């Protein structure tokens, strides 16, 4: 058939090296990678004891799902040149401090980066899981030096029940895409057990809704 | 006074060289060669097609002997091809899935593959147990790895995302050298035909030509209004050419010092990724986000063809050692040869 | 890069031997193996080939139906099982490790051997006309062969391999395909040749070179082997 | 700021060292790029198709 | 003549749609899945039976069976395998939409490529055999006036023989298929009204378009075969309204026909993602 002995026996390799390609191929579609995101200072190194020089990638189990989470923290390089290889992962988790209100400040840089990122033109679509952190201190910071000093335009009362809603609103807002994507939002503390129990909901409904599009029913 | 006085010597100096530079052009590349014949349209079909790759492909190199050829794709696979069986010779598993580069030894036993770990990994293709294993891992950079060449089996060349070049020694595993000077992250580099100079170019739209044995910049070369993707040598060794995000190609030449030929085109107003020479330098081919690839000749920069069939955007591409094929990969996870 | 073959010993006729080998230190699962086997005083000839992931199996026509080859990956021994032994399988046996891509070394290392003795068409042959050539050190050699058919297939290869055994040893593969010297082998030895006719030569000699030089072709199956050409003094 | 002066220090040397090399005019390398691009015209199979006999990709 | 104008448009619409289905799932085969191959067999199942309308069509008209024994027992095969394979593929979208979504981690290791070519095997058998009398007992028989192609059983036999199909047509194409349904549905529902959207108030009106046609469609054609295996005890008189039973048979006849050419649109292009697909293909 035009083909001697050792060019069936390559053949046969190279088919049997597809064979391995198409089970690793099969393999990694079945675990959730999620992005971490967040400014210095953050949760960041927090949520990832809780959960669990380039980047940091961490894996974990549960509940029957495989995560994988790529903290890129200490990439100090044009972030609009290697994002565009994370285009396809099932969600971001944005943390952010609640006591860098007072310490432009610091909570108007994470939202300056948290508009930057969620209105991305390869996050079109990918749903945010934002950690507002440090609730704990940030409820006896506010004893004091009232939020107004970081939002001039708040009217409201001196509470954490509801500063702490203002500042979720706050951030809830710049998302201009609100009909392709969601975002989900958590007021963690560093003692806390459920970090990993909401973030296993949020892609279970990320999950769900590719599976609607996926389907047809979207 | 001290900071003031050195930025406005900085300033004359920069004015005198552009006044030297204006008085070197007397008369443009598009004035002498408008009467050579121009070419007609380069009608190019796809002969093979390389479907092995699951995620998107952000690297190939062709081997030396132009029949092999390696491919990178965020699967974390390195995989070595046959272009002519369309048969599989290796497939490379890699520590870190995030890979942005591949390099194959222009003598065939090694194969370097980098990323966003920092990090250069020197794989041996020609051990003795059978397998493919990770010789040296060159590890001192602080960005991501944008570009990695050989210049032979011990020294290699990486650019970086921190704005630094570094020659390395495969043996020691140090830096020989490190080239500094862009204030932008590099985000490509070019190998001369002769292995003692190399261009770069930088997100801060700046091409440098390095010297490789007195590790100095010679010349700056600044002609586009964005950052730099590719980056390319005449085959010659006394030009190249450099693709940017601001839609344009440019061909700067090395003993003029000056631009001589911008590739643009109205209908293109997407950024170019990958910039390749034909063998005889004639043709010039530029793989670009619209998921095409176009086909201009140098010598008088009209449009000669266009290499249409990949679905998402054209990442690498390749010409062979010979000048018979052209491979382009892409964002789609399938590599193409045409001819 | 070792292998250690096993069993061997003395089996009336009608019998059975399970003959294994043992591989250590290399990737064992990507080689395909295959059973040589050398008469008391003859030259050499292929019995078995079992490719990786034991896909492909191949006999020699000799032994077919009656001979079973097989590998186990995990626990790195491959199995040869004889049966009805009758009295011309008395032989060394050799195992001989082969991985085939472009460019690759097929048959690059031999085993070491195991001895066996039991008590009372349209192949290609090569012919190799000599069987012995006196020669001094110094001097340059060329031992010469010729085929049935032509081994240059289609495309471009020509499919001879030249291997070299030493007194008490096993063969060593020397080229491994019309003019391509292996690795570890001196720069002494030169392959060439043309259609039907081949040629090694080597320039100048030494005493660790004197032995039996063997020829083989990988055109098709069956693999066939010339008659050793011996070189003494 | 010292940081600075000498960075501009070392930017002003750059630029010295860059300033003083042997340019030639554009005419000169215009006319090499057009020879070398015309003296390599036959053995370019991208430029001028190769016959399908010597097509090792046909 | 009123059938064969219908006949010809459910013909047509149909075949487009269904051909249009095969090359969007054919051709970008990187949506290789299980939702596809149940898809793409649902899309053939209905060429099948929609294979059949030419023959009835042409021979209505003719009133004289032009063909032999053997095409008739080939194309009897072909109108009965249809019914029950379609119907059989639309109770595994059904389920492999249930699994998509509830149980979506599950479902990450349970929909696979392998089981839903092995699964569709499995029901294209099933349907073959389930059709096996039609195809035995299929027997073009030369009246003096004209050539009819029908199936005839033993006449001892004959009133089993008429319920045994009436059975089977009415427990896999209506009982089966709207109990699938209901349970698999209701399960969605459920999943899509815990988050408030837009997109979720749209799958829902969908899932119900889907389950009302397919009981509006089928449950006529059902009835009124149970009503033909009956006609001496549901009529005084054998044959005493055989002037509106046969225009009922003939009636729920192009009903079936027209609930195939309904399947491409309830079940691919109402999906996004089909749609996009199907936008790129026809400028490609
Ligand atoms: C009963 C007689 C008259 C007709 C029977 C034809 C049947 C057996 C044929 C027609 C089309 C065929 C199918 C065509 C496509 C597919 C999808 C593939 O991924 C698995 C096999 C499968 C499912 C085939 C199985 C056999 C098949 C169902």
């Amino acid at each position: 058939c035009t083909l001697s002995a050792e060019d069936k026996a390559a053949v046969e390799r190279s088919k049997m090296i597809d064979r391995n390609l198409r089970e690793d191929g099969e393999k990694a579609a079945r675990e959730v990678k999620l992005l971490l995101l967040g400014a210095g200072e953050s949760g960041k190194n927090t949520i990832v004891k809780q959960m669990k020089t380039g980047i940091v990638e961490t894996h974990f189990t549960f509940k029957d799902l495989h995560f994988k989470m790529f903290d890129v923290g200490a990439q100090r390089s044009e972030r609009k040149k290697w994002i565009h290889c994370f285009e396809g992962v099932t969600a971001i988790i944005f943390c952010v401090a609640l006591s860098d209100y007072d310490l432009m400040n610091r909570m108007h840089a994470s939202m300056k980066l948290f508009d930057s990122i969620c209105n991305n033109k390869w996050f079109t679509d990918t749903s945010i899981i934002l950690f507002l952190n440090k609730k704990d201190l940030f409820e006896e910071k506010i004893k004091k030096s009232p939020l107004t000093i970081c939002y001039p335009e708040y009217a409201g009362s001196n509470t954490y029940e509801e500063a702490a809603a203002y500042i979720q609103c706050q951030f809830e807002d710049l998302n201009k895409r609100k009909d392709t994507k969601e975002i989900y939002t958590h007021f963690t503390c560093s003692t806390d057990t459920k970090n990993v129990q909401f973030v296993f909901d949020a892609v279970t409904d990320v999950i769900i809704k590719n599976n609607l599009k996926d389907c047809g029913l979207f | 006074s001290e900071l003031d006085q050195l930025r406005q010597e900085a300033e004359q100096l920069k004015n005198q060289i552009r006044d030297a530079r204006k008085a070197c052009a007397d008369a443009t590349l598009s004035q002498i060669t408008n009467n050579i014949d121009p070419v007609g349209r380069i009608q190019m079909r796809t002969r093979r097609t390389l479907r092995g790759h699951l995620a998107k492909i952000y690297a190939m190199h062709w081997g030396t002997d132009s029949r092999l050829l390696v491919s990178a794709s965020q699967d974390g696979k390195l995989i070595i091809w046959d272009s002519y069986t369309t048969n599989k010779v290796h497939a490379i598993p890699l520590r870190s899935s995030w890979v942005m580069t591949c390099a194959y030894a222009p003598s065939g036993n090694y194969v370097a593959c980098g990323g966003l770990d920092n990090i250069c990994s020197i794989y041996n293709l020609k051990t003795r147990e059978g397998n493919v294993r990770v010789s040296r891992e060159l590890a001192g950079h602080t960005g991501y790895l944008s570009c990695c060449r050989f210049l032979d089996d011990n020294q290699i060349v990486t650019s970086s995302g921190d704005t630094t070049c570094a020659l390395w020694d495969i043996e020691t595993g140090q830096q020989t050298t490190t080239f500094t000077g862009h204030t932008g992250d590099v985000m490509s580099l070019s190998l001369a035909p002769d292995t003692r100079l190399f261009v770069s170019g930088a997100c801060d739209a700046s091409a440098k030509l390095w010297d490789v044995r007195e590790g100095m910049c010679r010349q700056t070369f600044t002609g586009h209004e964005s950052d730099i993707n590719a980056i390319c040598f005449f085959p010659n060794g006394n030009a190249f050419a450099t693709g940017s995000d601001d839609a344009t190609c440019r061909l700067f030449d090395l003993r003029a010092d000056q631009e001589l030929m911008t590739y643009s085109h109205d209908n293109i107003i997407c950024g170019i990724t990958s910039v390749s020479f034909s063998k005889s330098g004639r043709l010039l081919l530029a793989g670009y986000d619209d998921f095409n690839c176009n086909v201009w000749d140098a010598l008088k920069a009209d449009r000669a063809g266009v290499l249409a069939g990949h679905d998402n955007r054209v990442s690498c591409l390749g010409v062979t050692d010979d000048g018979m094929a052209v491979a382009t990969g892409s964002w789609d996870s399938f590599l193409k040869i045409w001819n | 890069v070792q292998l250690v073959e096993s069993g061997g010993g003395l089996v009336q006729p009608g019998g059975s031997r399970k003959l294994s080998c043992s591989a250590s230190g290399f990737a064992f699962s990507s080689f395909g193996m295959h059973w040589v086997r050398q008469a008391p005083e003859k030259g050499l000839e292929w019995v078995a080939y079992i490719s990786s992931g034991s896909g492909t199996i191949y006999y020699a026509d000799t032994v077919k139906g009656r001979f079973t080859i097989s590998r186990d990956d995990p626990k790195n021994t491959l199995f040869l099982q004889m049966t009805s032994l009758r009295s011309e399988d008395t032989a060394m046996y050799y195992c001989v490790r082969s991985i085939y891509y472009y460019g690759s070394s097929p048959f690059d290392f031999w085993g070491q051997g195991t001895t066996l003795t039991v008590s009372s068409g349209s192949d290609i042959v090569m012919t190799q006309a000599t069987s012995s050539v006196p020669v001094t050190p110094g001097e340059s050699v060329s031992i010469s062969c010729r085929s049935s058919k032509s081994l240059l297939h289609s495309n471009g290869n020509t499919y001879l391999y030249w291997f070299l055994q030493r007194p008490g040893q096993s063969p060593q593969l020397l080229i491994y395909r019309m003019s391509n010297l292996a690795s570890g082998v001196p720069d002494r030895f030169s392959g060439s040749g043309s259609g039907t006719a081949f040629t090694l030569t080597i320039s100048r000699l030494e005493a660790e070179d004197v032995g039996v030089y063997y020829c083989m072709q990988h055109l098709e199956y069956p693999l066939t082997f010339g008659a050793g050409t011996k070189l003494e003094l | 700021n010292t940081a600075s002066i000498a960075q501009a220090r070392k930017l002003v040397e750059q630029l010295k060292m860059e300033a003083n090399i042997d340019r030639i005019k554009v005419s000169k390398a215009a006319a090499d790029l057009m020879a070398y691009c015309e003296a390599h015209a036959k053995e370019d199979p991208l430029l001028t198709p190769v016959p399908a006999s010597e097509n090792p990709f046909r | 003549q009123l059938l064969p104008p219908l006949y010809s448009l459910v013909f047509v619409i149909g075949l487009v749609g269904n051909i249009l289905v095969v090359l969007v799932l054919v051709q970008y085969k990187r949506l290789k899945n299980m939702t596809s191959i149940y898809l793409l067999n649902l899309a053939i199942s209905d060429l099948l039976f929609l294979f059949t309308l030419p023959f009835w069509i042409d021979y209505k008209l003719k009133d004289d069976w032009v063909f032999g024994d053997a095409m008739c027992k080939i194309l009897s095969g072909f109108y009965y395998t249809g019914l029950y394979s379609e119907i059989f593929f639309i109770i595994l979208l059904t389920i492999d939409r249930y699994l998509a979504i509830v149980h979506a981690v599950f479902a990450l290791r349970a929909r696979t490529v392998t089981f839903g070519v092995i699964t569709s095997i499995i029901i294209w058998a099933l349907a073959i055999l389930a059709s096996m009398p039609g195809l035995y007992f299929s027997k073009t028989q030369w009246e003096f006036t004209h050539h009819t192609c029908s199936l005839h059983f033993p006449h001892e036999s004959l009133r089993e023989w008429k319920l045994f199909q009436a059975l089977k047509l009415n427990l896999f194409g209506l009982v089966l298929p709207l109990l699938v349904m209901i349970i698999c549905y209701t399960g969605i529902i459920k999943i899509l009204l815990r988050r408030p959207n837009e997109k979720k108030s749209k799958a829902v009106r969908l899932i119900f378009v889907i389950m009302i046609i397919f009981f509006l469609f089928w449950t006529p054609y059902n009835l009124t075969i149970l009503i033909s295996v009956f006609q001496d005890f549901l009529f005084t008189h054998e044959c005493e309204q055989s002037r509106h039973l046969d225009l009922a048979v003939q009636v729920t006849e192009v009903i079936a026909y027209t609930h195939c050419c309904v399947n491409p649109v309830i079940y691919a292009f109402v999906g996004e993602r089909f749609r996009k697909y199907l936008r790129q293909l026809f400028h490609r």
